[PDB]
């Protein structure tokens, strides 16, 4: 087995809890985001209508 | 008429036995110096299992 802590060099977790820290898995998982947004808008408005019909 | 026989008594006796003793303590000293390189030669095989296995990970 391994004791309390184990013996002295450490032993051996050097590869052990090195080659761990951790499984890493790692999760290349689950982002989010910031999305993007778009703009607006063009115009100045033209007349014919609406000013003789109000 | 007198045989007589002066073999293996006494420097000759006691310094042959003298050199048996010294003989056992050297065997006995070095069995068990040999005992310790041993016992250490188990402890390193184990450290080298663990640290394979830490290779492994």
């Amino acid at each position: 087995c391994e004791e309390p802590p184990a013996p002295a060099p450490p032993p051996a977790k050097p590869k052990a809890a090195a080659a761990v820290p951790v499984k890493a898995a790692p999760t290349e998982t689950g982002a989010q985001a910031a999305p993007s947004y778009s703009y607006v808008y063009n115009p100045v408005g033209k007349r014919d209508p609406f000013r003789s019909p109000i | 008429m007198m045989i007589r026989i002066n073999l293996l008594p006494v420097r000759a006796v006691k310094k042959r036995e003298m050199g048996r003793q010294v003989l056992v303590l050297f065997a006995v000293v070095l069995i068990g110096a040999g005992v310790a390189n041993y016992l250490w030669y188990d402890d390193r095989q184990s450290e080298l299992e663990a640290h394979q296995a830490g290779v492994a990970s």
